[PDB]
This record gives structure tokens, C-alpha cells and sequence, in this order.
């Protein structure tokens, strides 16, 4: 039972594991916002000037 | 704050050499 149920549901549990593993692609995106989409901010001061 | 960032002299020879004309008529209206 230990290989039959016991190795999937490990593989379920360390789901766990790759919420941050995943999640850090999440944050590595707003971590490229943080440059990339305030340059869409940045001109409309050229909106205004 | 970008947004912000955006918000006679008259000839008195002349007037009396052009209304002379005009000056004159009601006494030519009268004769003399």
C-alpha cells in the first residue's frame, strides 16, 4: 500500500512543495513589471509635457 | 506632477487736415 498509494500521494503532498516553485514564476513575473510595465507609466509624463 | 506641469497714438495735423472739409461745410451751407 506504501507503493501503491503511498508514492502518489507523496507525489499529491509535494504539490506542496512546487506552490512555491510555481508561484516564483508569478513572482519573477511582477519582478519584470517591476521593470517593464512602469515604462508603460513613465510616458505619460510625455502625456502630459 | 507632468500632467500637473501643464496647467494708438494719433496725429493731430492729420485729423485736423482730414475733418477741414467737414469743418468748413455748415458755414458754406450759409454762404459766407
Amino acid at each position: 500500500d506504501a507503493r501503491e498509494w503511498g508514492t502518489n500521494l507523496i507525489d499529491k503532498f509535494t504539490g506542496g512543495i512546487r506552490s512555491k516553485i510555481s508561484g516564483l514564476r508569478n513572482w519573477l513575473s511582477e519582478l519584470r513589471n517591476i521593470g517593464a510595465e512602469v515604462g508603460i507609466d513613465v510616458p505619460t509624463i510625455g502625456g502630459g509635457g | 506632477d507632468g500632467g500637473g506641469g501643464g496647467g494708438a497714438t494719433i496725429d493731430g495735423r492729420q485729423i485736423s487736415e482730414s475733418t477741414g472739409r467737414y469743418r468748413s461745410d455748415p458755414s458754406r451751407r450759409r454762404g459766407i
